[PDB]
């Protein structure tokens, strides 16, 4: 009690969490209160909540754990983007617009963490089937976000990027994953009036796998430096071929173009791909295809250990 | 760390100077153990004191590596302990460089000119509060275990010498002088004395029903 | 307390300076008990070496408070003895400031900037020649009380473990394995094994005579 | 011993007086025992770390005579060890002249002006790698012999007290609260419970047959 | 037994105690002495009759308490009535005066 | 365990070996680690397949 932490106290986390204290508190006779602190640098590691040591402190500072309650928040950097941004362009070309499908797309990948988003408006409105996924409504406009961003957010932009009058139909069973089923995220509307209703939903997980047939030949040696590429190419490093994204095909001729442009003079013999759901094994040899068809909802990752390359 | 009176009275420049002569030298701080042998008795050793510098940043000193440590014992009846990895005591240090005299246990020359510093010195074990006193034994040499459970307890009259498991004694000649109060039995070779027997002649082969009773 | 032919060379007054920087270097003295705690392990300590002005007069210490005692153990298994008032031992000196470890045990920052200092430090305990030590304990290590009675005297060969009252041992498992040299009654479990008996069928529960014998 | 650009600028002779004030500050270096008696623990030492001149030649230190030495004891609770010439340890110094107050044990002054100097101070005993533990002892409180026969070996459930010859102990009023396990004759009072026996009515003196038999 | 019990060891009650000795007392061999405190801010206090926390000592005090016999005065606050001074001031309009129910 | 094996440290074989560690490296805790040596001298040395 009746202790002061001096400001930049120290907070180490197990893998070397680097944690500062940014602003100085005093302890209650209690003996346990509240402090608030941040990562040194632009990455930090997740803190798996344990006793975070104190390394410099006061006489008396006894120990400072961490428990679920306590808040997070997500990074986001590295230019960020630095040649994606040149693909980004053509996305959010029309932030500055809005209630129309290019204003919605556009917005709603400028919130933080939204890797790609899909739009789809079903304007000939007779229920039907418009450019893929099922529409329950005549008229409705879904939105398909991927990456893992705030749901408060995004749902704040959805509704900024409002249209008037279309409503948001995301059901038809597998179409998508539902963000919070049904009855969505309520957000509050800035002219004040109501608690209205925004829907939107989750790409369906694939994982995707890369089976590729090289010679080596030039005389350049490159052991592992086949998957790196198509890693790079599949997040969308690249320039002008963005990776993939909700609407993206994995395709083996797009995976042979992005392994050549990185390294040339190999001579890709094969370059079989084939995918499966989130969780499932290895599809086995027989699965492994030229192309998936990949349809819009639904969106393929490819893990750095998911592409073998063979030397012939 | 300078003060700006300092390089105006010579004073203040000598007392600077005593200042930093006095903080290079190594004397004695508590410190940790990162490796030990109990075979050579010397340990890789974590001094528990950090550095700070003017940013009021902490730098963790350098571990100091082939430190002897104390055991006391004159005459070859020495005194040992498990000392292992995270146990914490006192670092001291040596006039000169002992590192010549380690490996001979004789008189030589100090290897190096290294005065009063903690990388040539030894390693005193210390437990601080870490360990708990039954009340039994509150003015008595306790000689326990971490929390405490086979505690010699030599008081003025008596003695206590507590274990959980067992007493084992590997003598083989004991010469002990007096009543004892074996409160169970004594299977002395395999014979369980408490419930043991006689066989007579008349009855003949006849087993002495019960055990031993006055 | 000063001299005349100083202030007249340099090097007389560097030399003073010197001798009253390393006057105030405190390092290790002997000392005495104020108070204590076993719980705790920090006991208040009065210096038993006093200060002496130009007028040689004896200005006695200041009591030190919070020092912690030294108990050399590792692993937890620790030699305590029961310290008290009265009790003479030496007090060392810490490099740094120790408060800010002694609460904390760990990797830890000096507190304040007291270098070499007896406000920080320790206390081996030590009887110096208080000690009686029985002839047959010559050449032998012994633990033993403060006169002497419940001596642990380990020779060479042989161990002896005196004590006036009893040898009270709370472990219930004794594996000894060697002769013994009992020369008393038993009172095993109450029955007397020096004074015991046996019952037999013919005679009827016939209580055979005496005691023991071979 | 000297450098030429020293004498040049200030500094130079500055921080070669501080080299020179700092080697006179005798603080601890192994030392050996010429003399000692048990009877008022004062011990004649040579310390074993030679002084070395300009020619790289060693002129060992000298003896210094009535240097107590440390026993570890709180409330009459010593402990001892048969200190004969030969072994090693290490001396201390302290920060004035203690010898008056050795011979009074009490608040004194200092009797000279030497600070920290070998020719006051103490002799902690150590024997360093001299030491030979069983592979039984290895996490385990062993206090030991030179090679180790007697060794008190306390574990952290069991202990172990090993002696080649004997294990005499001189109380007479054993209270051990268990049982044993003496695979072996007793000689309880010279009878041999072992090969003991009983005597009855019928038969008269009927010696039992054999010696024990459950 | 005999704790120097120094000037300013800073005690806290549940709300905020803050309490310093007014002067250096030692403790008595028997092991029961009385303090006198202050108060460190200068506002209305209600000690409670239980001893709550110390945060200075020697390790060796065990605790502080407040007795029935304990002298507790609460005091008066600058103005704190700062904006209740003009509440204060219409009651308290007939200070000068006396023999009256306003003046009493 | 965890030992800070210094840049440097020197080995040496039957015939005349003395071969010294590259760079700085701290053996893993498991009880074995890869190090990169260089020869005192420059002639033609063999060193023996065993550990000497």
């Amino acid at each position: 009690r009746s202790q002061t932490r001096i400001s930049t106290g120290s907070r180490v986390q197990t893998p070397a969490g680097a944690i500062f204290t940014v602003l100085s508190d005093v302890t209650i006779p209690a003996g346990g209160v509240a402090t608030i602190d941040i990562k040194s640098q632009e990455y930090g590691n997740i803190p798996l909540p344990v006793g975070n040591l104190i390394i410099i402190d006061g006489t008396i500072g006894w120990s400072g754990a961490k428990v679920i309650a306590s808040t997070r928040v997500d990074p986001g950097s590295r230019q960020m983007s630095d040649a994606e941004l040149k693909n980004a362009r053509v996305n959010r070309l029309a932030i500055q617009g809005r209630n129309s499908t290019m204003a919605i797309k556009a917005y709603v990948s400028a919130v933080p963490n939204v890797t790609s988003v899909n739009v789809i408006e079903n304007n000939t409105g007779a229920v039907q089937v418009v450019n893929g996924v099922s529409f329950t409504l005549p008229y409705a406009v879904w939105v398909c976000v991927a990456g893992n961003p705030d749901k408060q957010a995004v749902a704040d932009a959805l509704w900024a990027a409002h249209n008037g009058g279309t409503p948001w139909d995301y059901g038809a069973t597998n179409n998508g994953v539902p963000v919070d089923g049904p009855n969505g995220v309520p957000v509050r509307d800035p002219a004040s009036g109501r608690k209205y209703v925004v829907k939107w939903t989750t790409p369906i997980m694939y994982d995707g796998y890369v089976n590729v047939t090289v010679q080596q030949g030039s005389s350049s040696v490159a052991p592992e430096a086949i998957q790196n590429a198509v890693v790079n190419y599949a997040q969308g490093k690249v320039e002008g071929e963005e990776g993939l994204v909700v609407g993206a095909s994995l395709s083996a001729f797009e995976v042979a173009g992005a392994i050549a442009r990185e390294i040339p003079g190999i001579y890709i013999k094969l370059c079989q791909v084939a995918c499966v759901a989130a969780g499932s094994p290895a599809p086995a040899p027989g699965d492994f295809t030229s192309e998936y068809v990949m349809s819009a909802f639904g969106q393929a990752t490819i893990s750095v250990g998911n592409v073998r390359v063979t030397f012939v | 760390s300078a003060k700006a009176p300092d390089r105006t009275r010579l004073i203040a420049a000598l007392d600077a100077r005593s200042r930093r002569d006095a903080l290079d030298f190594e004397v004695m701080i508590p410190a940790q153990v990162v490796q030990y042998d109990r075979a050579e008795n010397i340990a890789t050793i974590q001094p528990l004191i950090t550095w700070v510098d003017t940013e009021h940043n902490a730098v963790q000193r350098h571990q100091l590596v082939d430190i002897p440590v104390i055991s006391m014992g004159a005459g070859g009846f020495h005194i040992s302990f498990p000392i292992q990895q995270g146990d914490i005591g006192w670092i001291y240090a040596a006039d000169r460089d002992t590192s010549q005299f380690l490996e001979s246990l004789s008189m030589s020359k100090p290897n190096t000119g290294r005065i009063h510093k903690f990388e040539h010195g030894l390693f005193i074990p210390d437990v601080f509060r870490r360990y708990t006193i039954n009340s039994e034994d509150s003015a008595a040499m306790v000689i326990q275990s971490t929390s405490g459970a086979t505690r010699i307890s030599i008081r003025g009259d008596n003695i206590k010498i507590t274990a959980p498991s067992n007493v084992t004694v590997d003598t083989p000649q004991a010469n002990f002088t007096g009543n004892v109060t074996i409160a169970n039995t004594l299977v002395v070779n395999g014979i369980n004395v408490n419930n043991h027997g006689h066989l007579e002649n008349n009855p003949p082969d006849a087993r002495t029903k019960g055990g031993m009773i006055a």
